[PDB]
């Protein structure tokens, strides 16, 4: 979207992995299969949640009975009554509608922004020793066993091993 | 041997708007918009709201003989009448300041009512049991306002009445009370002897003389004539002074009384129950903690903003791709 | 062999704000902020304004012998007074709950004027000619309001009036009456004999009884005394009853009238057409869908929101190189 | 803040007449600017959005503001006029950094497809050509007409050379 | 083995703000929105200081309570101030009609001088302007009145009917003030002024109102059972108000050539009055700031900040800070 | 955060560089140093500027008396009164309360993206002639001397290199 990854050049999502909303599919020897990132994932939790959160914990409202009665010769004041009335309900539309809108457009590039941040993360950590696919895939240079796969997702991953 | 990296995907339909882009589906979404109430009318604080059902608050503080109901609660968070409650002032006439006067009543912290000027032994030169009409009727047989008498000449004597009170309470008093404006001249030394009478109250803030305007006005509820209905608050320590050489319709209970500002009055037929509630509407109260609600502008309590919106759906999972 | 990837330019001068920068030259924009109007009085739902012109709202339902041009209409959206418009209640006198009555015939949605009490067959014994003033000049004439009559003795004598009317229309009707105040107790006697009187109004709702003040007040257009005049709707079914000594100024014409709320009354000299507008200020009508405007706070219809902005441009292109 | 306009591509192109984005090319069939059409129109539906949904969820109310007090209401005239620029000084604010807010936002949303537009490119030529630095990419293998088109289309679907 | 590193800037500094994502995030720089520091002091507003009342309120400063002696030398004011405490007012118990209106339009004048309308001396000459003092005003022990009005009783026996017409020939509005008086009983009636029916009328080309003595018993109120209401109206200039009576009139002596300039208030505050400039005013001292925001006080006079219910609206200018 | 720069793959900052928010820390055989990016640094300080004067300086008020004075037979529009005066409290609390949060967000993330620009803008300039450490940190294969870093802050660097 505006960082390019999400329906960008990583076109669509697993419904294979359901533990997470970032993930790897890693394809070797020891078989196939979809794993959430841990930290990645509870991150973006964390920070939603907070969001979500403070949209509506900062709405602190008084106690107020509104609605008053007016006579027959008090038209007037009762109009200002219902100018005012009307007036916070412009208001209150326009910012819940806008708020809704632009949160929304906010947190739909924030995770794009994870997804590509993901990606750059191993890019930047197995230089030589796989070649982009282009897709979000990598394709491993030197054979990969599972707990090989798991020193790329710890971050953990040691260089020294380039072979053809 | 290949390793990928994608997002999270599902069965999930929900869409959400964006300023970018409109009906777009999200992994998953929180609605911000509260549209959801109980119908019902339920407790605020923790009180329970005044039902006068039947009656409005007219009827139900001069007593008329239909809002007979209970010996009243003595709290109550706010007030809720019915569209359809008709029965207040029964003889015609014009309540003063009465809206106002709803407004001081629509949230009471106590409220006793006690006899003021005890029927009995008040008033020994004055008829207090003639006044009753047809405008009033209580089971057929012609009745009047609980909490005032209506008093009459007795037998061709009418002497000018003097009686005080003294709020000895230790909150304030409402009190109440009426000026008869009879139809016809004849009926005025039919009623109170004295043709040219005159009625006074005072205390040590209030302060007004009522001349009787006699006159025919057009029948209502059978009379011809008229009845005006005036109120205030006594002060605690203060005293409060009845003067008339007739026309005045005295007082008989009034109100000790300690009020909370900060309430209104529902009219509504939506039930009351036995329920709590932080914010009540006339369609029913909201249990909610979303900022935003579209089910009720006139609200009372601590609620939310009343929006015209119908959806507000925040998005908070991603894109949603098979 | 080169393969470039860049972006738009063009002649562009548009400039709009960000957060971070002011003036930022920009390829394509739109504003956001309505400053047009069509310096015209137009219609606002489809029904055009009520326009009194040279006179007030006082002049108009009363009569006043000035505003005799005027309402050739069963219906409108709005009123127009003009900050000019000074005929109203010619004699000096007391108008009770005039800004309410204004707010309450802002708009109208039916409105016939009607003859309430004929003044031929009306008042019998009672003068319904000689009440005319030199407040009230019509062509050097002296006359008076066209709605109400000025009932004065018949010779030596003022009986006790008493007339009732019935509202048997389908709708409201606005009953307006005065009570005059001579300004010397032989003014008072050389109207209406009796010294001491009394005039009394009342429906089902209503009800006043009212006492002549008798004053010497200072001249206004040439009178010592006054005249307050009074208003109420009587509900359809419901009948109005008047009764007097004396002073009291009868209802000649009254108005059966269906009333729809949400509008006002504008005072300004600018000229009435015949167009529409879905939002209306005294510096004329706004055609938009622009969410703000800045041509005028005081509004009346589906407005947008007034804003002390100058320029909401809203960038839609890109920079400009 | 995506650093490609006005960023590693310093300037914009007059030339380029018929879109927000594009190309040119420059072999030995001559030069020439051609916008991107695809990522051209998504940029004006969702700009045309963006300006549609600030203007559209504004939705009123019918009502007459400006009432009339006489000598003896100024304090409920007063209290009138509180409320007209309460509103005022509410709707002035809003509007005013509603604007500063998306424009910054708009500026940020070119910046982003001019520099996804470039990384589409580059992630599709890897070898076969080398990065000018200007945003340009100087082909390695000869590049025909036929051949800018698979560049363009994004069906660079054989790295030959 | 050489090489070049990119980095970014952190410092000693301990400031949190706030994020839609992230809560207490410290950064190295960062200002604060929200102005919560007010100068304990009630200053002049536009250059003008405020008209201070100390011990009376309205009511008493305008009909000139006795004890209200000391303050009428401001010929201008940008708004009032009056003391909870400060209870000298109208002593004579009664009514002031429209008196929060009066106060309003009082709120704030532009020219200011009080004149004598109807001199003492010279305007009734057969009335008596000098008996009519109470115990409900006094003025060191002994019985006084309002400075700006005149209780005019009978002359030996005889109350005229009286008839005083002012016309204001000052090039501004005048605000008059008069009262009229309702005794306890009859007696009491032709005891001050021989008539037993009476009436009061007042009179200009906009205001005209009759008067009726409602003579009755009213519960004691420093020490008076009758009562005594207070009415006031604005003459145009050139305009003229006439008074007329056959008794119980409290005629005007001082009335006020006046010049009103709308949008201003009064503050009942103890806060101490003092010689500064200031734009924004509250009841707890004024606000010198041109942050947009202020949690101070909801009450406010002046081209002032929204007042807010935030503690804090710290606004982050510098990045994350670490070590 | 956003950008993964700030506290992303360049997990921590300088408090040796005290010059400017965004800058460079050279390693040769003329010693060490830290040097903050005039020009970029000087951007963010305009626009971060701009940034804080727009919220404020768009609040523009108008000269009004909040507060006004009732009788005890005013209550109804005493709280009328009450309702406008609490109806713009928690209106201007929220929008101003959100404004902050919002704000800071993009603020943080507009530093991530000045930085992550940095350095996206060297790597594209020396591509072969130094490897990336990882850590926001350029290997040189050549060597390089003062004035050689100077061609990579200017951004005017050559590539005869190995
Ligand atoms: C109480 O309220 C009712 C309803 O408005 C009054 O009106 C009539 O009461 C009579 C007597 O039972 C009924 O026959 C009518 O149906 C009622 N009217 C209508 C339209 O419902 C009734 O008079 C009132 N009684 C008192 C004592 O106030
Ligand atoms: C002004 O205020 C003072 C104080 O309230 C009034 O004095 C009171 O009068 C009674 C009657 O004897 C004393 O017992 C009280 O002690 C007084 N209060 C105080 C604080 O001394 C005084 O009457 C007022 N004077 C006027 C004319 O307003
Ligand atoms: C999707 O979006 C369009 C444009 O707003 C709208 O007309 C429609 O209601 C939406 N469609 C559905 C199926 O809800
Ligand atoms: C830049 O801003 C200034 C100050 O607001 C304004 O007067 C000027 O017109 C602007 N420059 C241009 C060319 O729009
Ligand atoms: C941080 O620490 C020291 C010790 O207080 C202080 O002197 C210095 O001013 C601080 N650094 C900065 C740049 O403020």
């Amino acid at each position: 979207g505006l960082f390019g990854a999400i329906a960008g050049f990583i076109e669509g999502g697993w419904t294979g992995m359901v533990d997470g909303w970032y993930g790897y599919h890693h394809q070797n020897e020891q078989g196939s299969g979809y794993a959430a990132d841990l930290k990645s994932t509870q991150n973006a939790i964390d920070e939603i949640t907070n969001k979500v959160n403070s949209v509506i914990e900062k709405m602190n409202t008084q106690f107020t009975a509104v609605g008053k009665e007016f006579n027959h010769l008090e038209k007037r004041i009762e109009n200002l009554n219902k100018k005012v009335d009307d007036g916070f309900l412009d208001i209150w539309t326009y910012n819940a509608e806008l708020l809704v809108l632009l949160e929304n457009e906010r947190t739909l590039d924030y995770h794009d922004s994870n997804v590509k941040n993901l990606y750059e993360k191993v890019r930047s950590q197995l230089k030589n020793n796989a070649k982009e696919i282009g897709n979000g895939c990598f394709e491993f240079y030197h054979k990969c066993d599972n707990t090989c796969m798991e020193s790329v997702k710890n971050g953990t991953y040691d260089y020294p091993k380039y072979s053809e | 041997d290949t390793l990928c990296i994608g997002y999270h995907a599902n069965n999930s339909t929900d869409t959400v708007d964006t300023v970018l882009e409109k009906n777009v589906t999200v992994t998953h979404s929180v609605n911000l918009l509260e549209d959801k109430h109980n119908g019902k009318l339920c407790k605020l604080r923790g009180v329970a709201p005044l039902h006068l059902g039947k009656c409005n608050i007219a009827g139900w503080i001069l007593g008329n003989p239909e809002c007979e109901s209970l010996s009243t609660a003595s709290s109550w968070s706010y007030i809720v009448e019915t569209p359809s409650s008709d029965n207040g002032t029964c003889y015609p006439g014009d309540f003063i300041d009465y809206e106002e006067l709803r407004e001081q009543l629509s949230s009471v912290s106590s409220f006793e009512r006690f006899e003021i000027f005890p029927k009995t032994s008040s008033w020994p030169n004055h008829d207090s049991n003639k006044g009753v009409t047809a405008a009033c009727p209580h089971a057929g047989a012609k009745s009047f306002y609980k909490n005032l008498i209506w008093l009459v000449k007795k037998g061709n004597s009418y002497p000018k009445l003097s009686k005080s009170y003294i709020n000895d309470k230790g909150k304030e008093v409402l009190v109440l009370w009426g000026i008869h404006h009879p139809s016809t001249s004849a009926d005025q030394q039919s009623l109170y002897q004295n043709a040219d009478t005159y009625v006074f109250v005072g205390s040590s803030r209030y302060s007004k003389k009522f001349k009787p305007e006699i006159a025919i006005r057009p029948k209502v509820r059978e009379q011809e004539g008229r009845m005006n209905y005036y109120w205030t608050l006594v002060e605690p320590g203060d005293k409060i002074t009845f003067e008339a050489t007739g026309n005045l319709v005295v007082p008989r209970y009034a109100f000790a009384m300690e009020r909370n500002a900060g309430s209104g009055i529902i009219i509504s037929d939506t039930p009351v129950h036995d329920c709590n509630t932080t914010c009540q509407t006339p369609k029913g109260a909201i249990n909610t903690s979303l900022p935003f609600q579209n089910i009720h502008p006139i609200t009372i309590g601590k609620c939310p903003k009343y929006v015209k919106s119908t959806k507000l759906r925040l998005a908070t999972g991603l894109r949603n791709i098979p």
